[PDB]
C-alpha cells in the first residue's frame, strides 16, 4: 500500500504509526530511505 | 631557507619532479628503479634544492 | 550476508579449517561473528535463536518460534542443560594455531543466515579511458557502458579545503573536455579560424 | 535441491542416510533415537538431516532440452 | 572514523592522479599520517576502535600475566624489533617465568615519556587522590611505591614504563587519545604511525588468543535485583495513578506550565524517567566487571549503560516528539484499553525488557517509538546537506594571506589576524593556543632527570 | 506454471505488472480542519461522480461570515448567497437547514 | 533556460562536477595487517588503471622489463 | 627566583606571545616555583620551549580557512536531533534546539521561533527571592483573559460575564480595583461593572446582536501590568544569584525597567541586540548562541570557525543572512552568484548592468579551468638557470 | 445499531455493512462502500466467547469452514469505524464482562516478511525493520519455473534449508516449501581483527 | 546608562589622522577595504563619530586576551 504524498517534504504526521493501524498495517515492514512511513504493507489479518 | 610551509614544499617537489621527468639531470645519485617523484623527495631531503620561492 | 535479526556484514576473511578453533565436543564453527555487534544493536532474539537451533538439532525436532506464543527461553535453557551442555550455551574451545584452550569459554550455536544478492562480482567497476558522451564529451554514466565515477561538488569543496589546486585541475579539466580556442584581442568574441 | 553428500562442517558422509531417517521418523519412531542409531552424534551433522528439504522432485517437471 | 565507514556493504571510490605535480600534491598534502589530528576540535581522529581498546584493557588489566611463548609470539606479531626478553616479573609454580602486561606494553612506548591522568574506569576516587598526592609531592616518586599504590583508574607512565593503570579509550581512542596525541605532538607523524601500527596488532593478538565473547547469560541478573526492579516499577505506577486521581478530583496544582493537562504529562514523564534511571542504577550495580559486556561498555569500546539497562531491566517510556503516545482512537491509542485512561501502561510505558520479552501492546508502542527515529534521520540528512551547501557557497574562497590577515576576494579585510590568535585549530592543543602546564612539566622532568 | 503461484498480476508485453493500492481520503465525507494562519475554520469534501472529483469547502473567517468555495469559481461566495442560488430563498429555510 | 539551471543543468552538475577517468569503485573489507597509510587494491583494478611514467636514466631497466611483461602479466 | 625576575624574563623573551599566554604563563610559573624550587636556567628553558611551541603552532599562509570552517560547522550538523525535547518541564521555557536553532541563527530570521530573554538582577533584588518576584511582576505580562479562571461571553443580555480567580492576583500581587482602573483607563463607553470576582462590560455598540462578541473579546484580550510582548516569567537561582527568563522579547524597553541589571541582560534576538547595542555586540551574540547550542548538544566545535562565520556575517554593519539575499548576494562575481541559485535572473541582471567579472574566486577559476588562488595556487617560484649537476 | 448488529450477525444482510454511533454528537454512521480495511474478531457475549471447543473440533475435522463461522455470527469483521465502540480483550483468559470482542491471534498483526523473524519481540524495532526489509533480498529457490522462465535477472541457491527455529505462520503461508537460506554453526569471538 | 558598559559591547575609540595613515599603510589598504559600521549605530552615536573616520575596537577574545578590530564609518 502506497501513499500519494510527495516524498521530498517531511510529512512528519503522515509518516508516523497511527493507533488504528493495529491489525491493518504491518508496524515494522517499511522502506529505509525517503519512503519510510509512506510505503506500507497489509497485515496478515486484513480483509479489504 | 627560513621556513617552508606545506604548500611551498609541495609546489617545489612537484616542479622538480616535472623537470626531472621532462629530461633535467638529477644532482643526487639515486637508487635504480625509482620513480621521478621519489627522486624529487630524496633530493629535497638531502637539502639540495635549485628552486627558490618568492614572498610578497 | 545477513541474519533475520538485522545483523548484516560482508565476508572479511576466509580461513582454512585447520586454523579454526574447535569446541571440546568436536564442533568447528562455520562462521564467526564479532562480540561487539551484539550490544548497541540490542538483538537478544539472535542469542535466543542461537540457543534454540542447537537445542532443536540435538533433540531432533524443530522449535516453535512464533511471535508471542513461542517456546519460552527458560524451557530451551533447561532442555539444553538436560542434553549434557551448559545452560549458558557456552563451550570450551582450543585455539587453532597454538593448540591450547582459550582462557574463557565461548558462546556457540546454530543461527539461520541468508546470502544477499549484493555480491561484489556485480559491484566492481573500473574506467581507464572509455567512451564519452556527445554534448558534454564527458565520460558516460553506468557500469554497462564503461562509465566513469562521479566527482561531485562536495568532492570539489573537499579538494579546495585540502588546498590542492593542481590536483583539482587534474581531476576536473585535464582528463575531460580539453579544448583550445582562438579569440580576438579587442572584441573578445570567439575568433573564427579559416 | 537434493540431499548434500557431506556435512558442511565436519565432512562426515551423510548423503545415504536421509531417506532411511525420513522413513523411520515417519513410521513413528522418536527422531532422537533414530539419529543416534544412524551414527550422527555431533549436532552439526544432525542439523543437515533435520533441516533438509527435498526440492528436486517438484523442479523435475520443467524440462529444457 | 575519518571515512565514517563500516564493512556492512559500503562502497568507496579510488582516484589515480596522472601528472607529476598532482602526485606530489597528493603525496605531501593528503598523506594519511598527516591527518591524525582533526581540524574540528584539535584532537586525534585516527585512533583505535573496538577491539583495540578492549584488547588493551585485557592486556594491561590487573592480574594479567603472560608466559614466555606468548610474549615472544605477540612481540613478533606486532612487529617490534626486540632481541632479548626483559627480566621476568613473577615466577609461578613449576618455575616458569611470567611477564606482566604492563612491561609488554611499555616495550612499545618511547624512552622519554611522562604523563598521568584519570580514565573512564575510575570508581574509587580515594586511590586516585592518594596516587596524585604521591606524584605531586615530588615529581619523580620511587617506582616501587607507585607499584605499591597502583590502581586501574590512574594511568601513570614514567620514562616509558607503565607503572600503574589500564588501557582505556582515553589512551589512544578515537576522541581523547591522550597518549596518541602526546606522541604525535612531541615526536612526529612517523613515530605516531609506528606506535599505532604496533599497538593495534598487539591488542588484536591479545584479544584473539585470550578469548573474548558475549552470550545469553550476560544479562542474567540474580533474584534480588529482579525483585528490586519489580518493586521500583510498581511504586512508579502507583505514584502515576495517584497523580491521575488527584488530577481527576481537580486538586492538582497548576505548574507554571500553562495547561493543567501539560503539567500532568510533565509530572508523569519525570516520574517514569526517574524510575527507569533507578532501575538502570540497580542493574548496573548487580553486574560486575568480570562480565565481558560490562567491560565493553565501561571502556567505551562499544555501547553504553543504556543498552545494558534496556536489555536487562526494562525499556522504559516510549514517546514521539517529546510527548507520550496519543494518536489512535478517540481517547485511547489502542482499542484494548478503556477510553479516557491515562495510566502509565496505557500511554506507552513498557515495563518489560528485551530479555524477558514484550507483550503485543508494548511491541506496538516500541515500533511507534522507533519509526520516529527512522524518519528523523531521513529528514535530518537533507536539512543538514542544504545548510552545508549554503555555508560552503558563502565562505568558499577566504584564505590567509602572507601577512596573517584574511581578505575577501575583492580585497575587504575580514579579519586582521586569523582566529584572533593566528594559530591553526588543527595544531592547537584541544582548542587552547598552547598547553603551558604540559610544557612546564615536560621540561622540568627532562632536565631534573 | 508453479502451483504455488498466487496470481493477481497482469502481463503486459511479456513483463509482469502489478497494481499497488493507493491510499486516498474517504470520499463524500466531511472533514473539518484548522487554518491558524488565516484563522479560518474549514471543512472539505471530495465529492465523486463518474470519476470526477470536486473539492467543495465552506469556511468561517475572523468576521464570522461563512463563505463557500466551488470549483471553477474564482473567489469564495457568501454561504447564504449560494444557498439562495439553490432555491430555498426564504431566510427561515436556511435557519432551519 | 531550463538547460542552464537545475541540479542536472549546465551550471551545476556539468562544470562543477562531472564523470572522471582513471577511477574505480568496489566494496571495502577490513585488513589490519597493512599500515594505516596503505590501501589494498585488487590485482584486476591495477591491470586496468595506469600511471604514465617518463623513461629516464634511473628507471630504464624497470620500465623495459615491465614493457617486456606485456599487458597480461601483472607487472606490465 | 623573585617574581619580578620571572616577569622580566617573560617580557624579555616572550615578546610575540599573546596577552593570555603571558598571563597564564606567569600564573603557572608562580605556582610551580612556590611548590618546587626552580632555577633561572629552568625558567629560561621553559620560556624558550613555550616560544618554540607558539611559533610552531602558527597558521600556514595560503590555508583555505573558509572552507575548513564551513565543513567544521556542517559535518556535525548531520548529528544533532532535529527533533529536540519539546518539553520545558519545570522552571524552564521550551526553546528550539539542535538543527532548527542553528538554521535560524544562520539565516538571521527577523524574529526567532521562541524569543526568550535573560534578565540578570541588579545588586538589590538579586539575593532576595521576594524582591525577585517583585522585579518579575514589574516585567511579567498578563492579559485580562489570563487572569480569569472562567469567562462567559453572555449574548442573552449582551454583556460580559467573567469569573476571575484569586490565583492570578495572588501571584501578580494585583488587586481587583487595580484591574478595574486599568480597564477604565484603557477603554471608554464600557460599563466595567466592578464586582468581587466578576466584571460586566456592556458598551452601546454591544447592545445590538451583530456587534457584541468581537468587541467583548477585544476588551478581554487587553494586557495589563506587563511590559509589551512578555509572557510567563520563570525565576530561578543560578549559583547564588537569582535570574529571570521571559517568553517573548522586547530588549529595547526592558533595559529601562527598575531593578534590572543592564550590564548582563541578554536576549536571543540578534536583530534586537544589533538595533539596541550595535553590530559588534551582535557578533558576540551570534558566537555565544552557536557555542551554547553546540555545547548543549554534546558536539565539540572549535571557536575559530564560528568566529570566522560571525565576522563574515557582520561585514557591512548589518546582520545579513548567508542565503541568496545576504552574503552570497553581495559577491561581485556574476558567475559565482549564478552557480549558487537563481541563475537566469542574475545573468540577465548582470547583462543589463554591464557588470565585469574579474575571476578572483574559486568557482570562476574552476569553471574556466585555471588554478584556484588558495593553497598551492598562490605560490610563486623562481630558479637560477645555470644548474650545475655536481 | 443493536438491531442492525443483530441482523448482520444472524445473516439477514451482508457482512460488509458496518455501523458505528457517536454518543457525543448523536450521530449514526453506516458504511457499505468500497476499499475499507478490516480485521476479524471473535464476538464476546456476556463475558463468554461465542467460539466454543466443539467449533474448533469441527473446524479441525474439516466439517466447518471459515465462511461458515462468519455466517454463524461467531466471527465478525470490524473496520476502523465500528472498532470505535469495541473493547477488545487480548487474551482468552482476560475476558471480562465489559469486553465485547476477543483477539484471534496477536501474532498476525505483523506483515508477511516481518513474520520471518523468530522471537521478534526480543529485538529493537529498527533491527526488526532491517531484518524484514532484508528478507526480501536473500537468494533461494523462489519459484520452480526458474529453469524455463525468462527474467532479466535471477538467482538460485544450491542447497536451501528450512530454518531450525521458525514461526508456525510460514508453514501455513507456504514459505517452508521455498526456503531462502541455510543453517550455520556460529561462534561469537574476535579472530585476528578481520 | 551607556551601551559601553554592557558585557557584549567591547570598547570603541575614534582614531586620529596620523594612526589612520599608519594603519592604512601597514596593511597596504585604502579606506574602501575596511569593514563598515553604520552611522546610526548606537556605538557611533555614543562616540559622536562622523562618516570618514575609522573606529578602533578592542575585542576580548577567548583565544587571545587583546585583539584590535577596525571599522570605517558609513551612512
Ligand atoms: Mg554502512
Ligand atoms: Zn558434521
Amino acid at each position: 500500500v502506497t501513499s500519494p504524498l510527495d516524498r521530498e517534504q517531511p510529512h512528519f504526521e503522515a509518516r508516523d504509526l497511527h493507533g488504528t493501524h493495529w491489525g491493518r498495517i504491518c508496524p515494522t515492514e517499511t522502506p529505509e530511505g525517503p519512503n519510510c512511513g509512506l510505503v506500507k504493507n497489509l497485515a496478515l489479518m486484513a480483509q479489504i | 631557507m627560513f621556513k617552508y610551509t606545506r604548500f611551498e614544499k609541495a609546489r617545489i617537489i612537484g616542479a622538480r619532479a616535472l623537470q626531472i621527468s621532462m629530461g633535467a639531470p638529477v644532482l643526487i645519485d639515486v637508487p635504480p628503479g625509482i620513480t621521478p617523484l621519489e627522486a624529487a623527495i630524496l633530493e629535497f631531503e638531502k637539502g639540495v634544492i635549485p628552486i627558490t620561492v618568492i614572498r610578497p | 550476508f545477513a541474519s533475520r535479526h538485522g545483523q548484516k556484514g560482508v565476508i572479511g576473511l576466509i580461513v582454512p579449517q585447520e586454523d579454526m578453533p574447535w569446541t571440546e565436543s568436536g564442533i568447528v564453527p562455520d562462521l564467526i561473528v564479532n562480540p561487539h555487534g551484539i550490544p548497541s544493536r540490542m538483538t537478544v532474539g539472535q542469542l535466543i535463536e542461537a540457543i534454540g537451533g542447537k537445542v532443536a538439532s540435538l533433540k531432533g525436532r524443530r522449535v516453535d518460534g512464533t511471535a508471542f506464543i513461542g517456546e519460552p527461553e527458560e524451557k530451551l535453557r533447561k532442555e539444553l542443560e538436560e542434553l549434557g551442555f551448559k545452560h549458558t550455551g557456552r563451550e570450551i574451545m582450543y585455539d587453532g594455531i597454538t593448540g591450547k584452550r582459550l582462557e574463557a569459554d565461548i558462546f556457540i550455536g546454530v543461527i539461520y543466515y541468508q546470502r544477499l544478492h549484493h555480491m561484489v562480482a556485480d559491484k566492481i567497476h573500473a574506467r581507464s579511458r572509455g567512451p564519452v558522451q556527445v554534448l558534454t564529451k564527458q565520460p558516460t554514466e553506468g557500469r554497462a557502458r564503461e562509465g566513469g565515477l562521479r566527482f561531485g561538488e562536495m568532492e570539489r569543496d573537499v579538494l579546495v579545503g585540502h588546498g590542492a589546486a593542481m590536483l583539482l585541475i587534474e581531476r576536473l579539466l585535464e582528463e575531460s573536455d580539453k579544448t583550445e580556442v582562438w579569440v580576438c584581442e579587442n572584441c573578445g568574441h570567439i575568433a573564427l579560424e579559416d | 535441491m537434493i540431499v548434500p553428500v557431506r556435512c558442511f562442517t565436519c565432512g562426515k558422509v551423510i548423503g545415504d542416510k536421509y531417506y532411511e531417517f525420513k522413513r523411520r521418523v515417519e513410521a513413528g519412531e522418536d527422531p532422537e533415537k533414530v539419529l543416534d542409531d544412524l551414527g550422527l552424534e555431533r549436532y552439526c551433522c544432525r542439523r543437515m538431516l533435520l533441516s533438509h528439504v527435498e526440492l528436486i522432485d517438484d523442479i523435475m517437471h520443467y524440462r529444457v532440452y | 572514523p575519518p571515512y565514517n565507514a563500516d564493512f556492512d556493504g559500503d562502497e568507496m571510490n579510488l582516484h589515480v592522479p596522472q601528472t607529476e605535480e598532482a602526485q606530489a600534491e597528493a603525496r605531501i598534502l593528503m598523506e594519511v599520517q598527516n591527518h591524525i589530528i582533526s581540524p574540528r576540535y584539535g584532537g586525534p581522529i585516527i585512533g583505535g576502535i573496538q577491539d583495540h581498546i578492549s584488547g588493551g584493557y585485557l592486556l594491561t588489566r590487573e592480574g594479567a600475566y603472560f608466559t614466555r611463548d606468548e610474549v615472544e609470539q605477540m612481540l613478533m606479531f606486532a612487529g617490534v624489533d626486540i632481541t632479548e626478553l626483559p627480566e621476568p616479573d613473577k615466577y609461578d609454580e613449576n618455575g616458569n617465568p611470567l611477564w606482566s602486561g604492563k612491561t609488554i606494553f611499555s616495550l612499545l612506548l618511547p624512552e622519554d615519556l611522562t604523563v598521568w591522568y584519570r580514565n573512564k574506569l575510575c570508581d574509587e576516587p580515594e586511590r586516585c587522590e592518594a596516587l596524585e598526592k604521591l606524584i605531586e609531592e615530588k615529581l619523580m616518586p620511587d617506582p616501587e611505591e607507585v607499584r605499591k599504590l597502583a590502581y586501574d583508574g590512574f594511568v601513570y607512565i614514567q620514562n616509558g614504563k607503565l607503572l600503574s593503570g589500564a588501557i582505556d579509550k582515553k589512551a589512544y581512542g578515537r576522541e581523547d587519545g591522550i597518549i596518541l596525541d602526546l606522541i604525535v605532538r612531541e615526536y612526529g607523524v612517523e613515530r605516531a604511525r609506528q606506535f599505532l601500527d604496533q599497538v593495534t596488532k598487539l591488542t588484536i593478538w591479545v584479544i584473539t588468543h585470550k578469548g573474548f565473547t558475549t552470550g545469553i547469560d550476560d544479562e542474567d541478573l540474580p533474584e534480588e535485583a529482579r525483585d528490586r526492579i519489580r518493586e521500583i516499577i510498581r511504586e512508579a505506577e502507583e505514584r502515576v495513578n495517584k497523580l491521575i486521581e488527584a488530577y481527576k478530583r481537580g486538586e492538582l496544582e497548576p505548574l507554571p506550565g500553562k495547561s493543567l493537562e501539560d503539567t500532568l504529562e510533565s509530572l508523569i514523564m519525570a516520574v517514569l524517567a526517574e524510575a527507569r534511571d533507578n532501575a538502570g542504577a540497580v542493574a548496573e550495580k548487580y553486574l560486575g566487571m568480570d562480565n565481558h559486556t560490562v567491560i565493553m561498555a565501561k571502556t567505551g569500546a562499544r555501547g553504553k549503560i543504556l543498552n545494558i539497562t534496556q536489555m536487562a531491566a526494562l525499556l522504559g517510556q516510549q514517546s514521539i516528539r517529546g510527548k507520550r503516545l496519543y494518536r489512535g482512537f478517540r481517547g485511547r491509542v489502542l482499542s484494548h484499553f478503556k477510553p479516557g485512561d491515562l495510566g502509565a501502561r496505557a500511554k506507552g510505558f513498557v515495563v518489560n525488557s528485551y530479555k524477558s520479552g514484550l507483550t503485543p501492546q508494548e511491541y506496538f508502542f516500541h515500533a511507534m517509538g522507533g519509526r520516529e527515529g527512522l524518519v528523523d534521520t531521513a529528514v535530518r540528512t537533507a536539512q543538514s546537506g542544504y545548510m552545508q551547501r549554503r555555508l560552503i557557497n558563502a565562505l568558499q574562497d577566504l584564505k590567509v594571506e602572507y601577512d596573517g590577515t584574511v581578505r575577501s576576494p575583492e580585497g575587504i579585510i575580514v579579519q586582521f589576524k586569523y582566529g584572533e590568535d593566528g594559530v591553526d585549530p588543527m595544531k592547537s592543543w584541544r582548542g587552547k593556543t598552547v598547553d603551558v602546564d604540559r610544557i612546564i612539566v615536560r621540561t622540568l622532568l627532562k632536565m631534573r632527570g | 506454471e508453479d502451483p504455488k503461484d498466487p496470481g493477481g498480476y497482469f502481463i503486459i508485453n511479456g513483463s509482469e505488472r502489478v497494481i499497488v493500492s493507493i491510499e486516498d481520503i474517504a470520499p463524500n465525507r466531511t472533514l473539518v480542519e484548522k487554518d491558524e494562519r488565516q484563522e479560518k475554520y474549514i471543512a472539505k469534501v471530495f465529492s465523486y461522480r463518474h470519476g470526477y472529483r470536486a473539492l467543495v469547502a465552506v469556511e468561517r473567517r475572523k468576521d464570522g461570515i461563512l463563505y463557500v468555495d466551488i470549483p471553477n469559481v474564482p473567489k469564495p461566495v457568501k454561504f447564504v448567497y449560494v444557498m439562495r442560488a439553490l432555491g430555498l430563498e426564504r431566510d427561515k429555510d436556511i435557519v432551519e437547514a | 533556460a531550463q538547460r542552464l539551471k537545475g541540479k542536472e543543468g549546465r551550471f551545476r552538475g556539468n562544470l562543477s562536477g562531472k564523470r572522471v577517468n582513471f577511477s574505480a569503485r568496489t566494496v571495502i573489507s577490513p585488513d589490519p595487517m597493512i599500515s594505516i597509510n596503505e590501501v589494498g587494491v585488487p590485482v584486476e583494478v591495477a591491470m586496468e588503471l595506469t600511471v604514465p611514467e617518463k623513461v629516464t636514466e634511473f628507471n630504464i631497466e624497470r620500465l623495459r622489463k615491465m614493457v617486456l611483461n606485456g599487458p597480461d602479466k601483472y607487472p606490465g | 627566583v623573585s617574581l619580578s625576575t620571572i616577569k622580566s624574563l617573560i617580557e624579555k623573551k616572550g615578546a610575540n606571545l599573546p596577552e593570555n599566554v603571558k598571563s597564564e604563563l606567569y600564573e603557572k610559573l608562580k605556582k610551580y616555583n612556590e611548590k618546587y624550587k626552580l632555577t633561572k636556567a629552568e625558567i629560561e628553558a621553559i620560556i624558550d620551549d613555550v616560544v618554540k611551541e607558539y611559533e610552531r603552532a602558527l597558521v600556514e599562509p595560503g590555508e583555505p580557512v573558509g572552507t575548513v570552517a564551513a565543513q567544521s560547522i556542517g559535518e556535525p550538523s548531520t548529528q544533532m536531533t532535529l527533533n529536540t525535547f519539546h518539553y520545558a518541564g519545570v522552571a524552564e521555557i521550551n526553546v528550539t534546539l539542535g538543527l532548527p536553532r542553528i538554521i535560524e541563527i544562520v539565516d538571521a530570521r527577523k524574529n526567532p521561533s521562541t524569543p526568550m530573554m535573560t534578565v540578570y538582577l541588579d545588586e538589590e533584588h538579586r539575593y532576595d527571592r521576594a524582591k525577585a518576584e517583585e522585579v518579575a511582576r514589574r516585567i511579567e505580562g498578563t492579559t485580562l483573559e489570563n487572569l480569569a479562571r472562567s469567562t462567559t461571553l453572555d449574548l442573552i443580555n449582551f454583556e460580559f460575564i467573567v469569573e476571575i480567580d484569586p490565583e492570578r492576583l495572588e501571584r501578580s500581587g494585583l488587586t481587583m480595583e487595580k484591574v478595574v482602573k486599568k480597564l477604565e483607563s484603557s477603554f471608554k463607553s464600557a460599563e466595567f461593572e466592578v464586582d468581587g470576582y466578576t466584571l460586566i462590560v456592556r458598551p452601546k455598540k454591544a447592545d445590538k446582536i451583530s456587534d457584541l462578541r468581537r468587541f467583548a473579546e477585544k476588551i478581554k484580550k487587553h494586557r495589563l501590568k506587563g511590559l509589551s510582548g512578555v509572557g510567563k516569567t520563570i525565576v530561578r537561582k543560578e549559583g547564588d544569584e537569582y535570574v529571570i527568563y521571559t517568553e517573548g522579547s522586547n530588549f529595547k524597553q526592558v533595559l529601562k525597567v527598575p531593578g534590572v541589571d543592564p550590564t548582563r541582560t541578554r536576549t536571543n534576538n540578534i536583530h534586537e541586540i544589533a538595533e539596541v547595542l550595535g553590530i559588534e555586540a551582535a557578533r558576540n551574540a551570534i558566537i555565544d548562541e552557536i557555542v551554547s547550542t553546540m555545547q548543549e548538544q554534546g558536539l565539540e566545535v572549535d571557536i575559530r570557525h564560528i568566529m570566522l562565520v560571525a565576522d563574515m556575517m557582520t561585514l557591512d554593519g548589518i546582520v545579513r543572512p548567508i542565503g541568496r539575499h545576504g552574503v552570497v548576494g553581495e559577491k561581485s562575481s556574476v558567475l559565482a552568484r549564478a552557480a549558487f541559485e537563481i541563475t537566469v535572473q542574475h545573468l540577465f541582471e548582470a547583462a543589463e548592468k554591464g557588470e565585469v567579472d574579474n575571476l578572483n574566486g574559486v568557482i570562476e577559476n574552476v569553471l574556466i579551468g585555471q588554478p584556484v588562488p588558495v593553497g598551492t595556487g598562490m605560490v610563486k617560484l623562481t630558479m637560477k638557470l645555470p644548474l650545475r649537476p655536481q | 445499531v443493536q438491531r442492525i448488529r443483530q441482523d448482520r450477525r444472524s445473516g439477514k444482510i451482508s457482512d460488509v455493512i458496518n455501523v458505528a454511533y457517536y454518543e457525543d454528537v448523536k450521530e449514526v454512521y453506516v458504511n457499505s462502500d468500497d476499499g475499507r480495511v478490516r480485521r476479524p474478531l471473535i464476538i464476546v457475549e456476556n463475558g463468554v466467547p461465542k467460539l466454543t471447543k466443539e467449533h474448533v473440533q469441527a473446524v479441525k475435522e474439516g466439517r466447518l469452514k471459515w465462511s461458515d463461522l462468519i455466517k454463524m455470527g461467531i466471527i465478525e469483521y470490524l473496520d476502523a469505524e465500528e472498532e470505535e465502540n469495541a473493547y477488545v480483550a487480548m487474551w482468552p483468559w482476560e475476558v471480562t464482562e465489559e469486553h465485547t470482542h476477543l483477539e484471534l491471534m496477536p501474532a498476525a498483526i505483523l506483515g508477511l516478511p516481518a513474520s520471518l523473524v523468530p522471537y521478534p519481540e526480543h529485538n529493537a524495532a529498527p533491527r526488526n525493520t532491517y531484518g524484514a526489509g532484508m528478507a526480501k533480498q536473500s537468494l533461494g529457490l523462489g519459484w520452480a519455473n526458474f529453469r524455463i522462465r525468462v527474467d532479466t535477472r535471477g538467482h538460485l541457491l544450491h542447497y536451501p534449508q528450512i530454518p531450525l527455529v521458525n514461526s508456525r505462520i510460514m508453514k501455513a503461508v507456504g514459505y517452508e516449501d521455498r526456503p531462502a537460506g541455510q543453517n550455520f554453526v556460529v561462534a561469537v569471538l574476535a579472530y585476528q581483527g578481520y | 546608562f551607556s551601551i559601553f558598559d554592557h558585557v557584549l559591547v567591547p570598547e570603541h575609540r575614534v582614531l586620529s589622522e596620523e594612526e589612520k595613515k599608519a594603519l592604512l599603510e601597514k596593511y597596504k589598504i585604502t579606506l574602501a577595504q575596511l569593514p563598515q559600521i553604520k552611522a546610526s549605530d548606537p556605538a557611533v552615536k555614543a562616540l559622536g563619530a562622523k562618516p570618514g573616520d575609522v573606529i578602533e575596537i578592542k575585542r576580548k577574545s577567548p583565544t587571545a586576551g587583546v585583539y584590535y578590530y577596525y571599522r570605517v564609518v558609513v551612512e
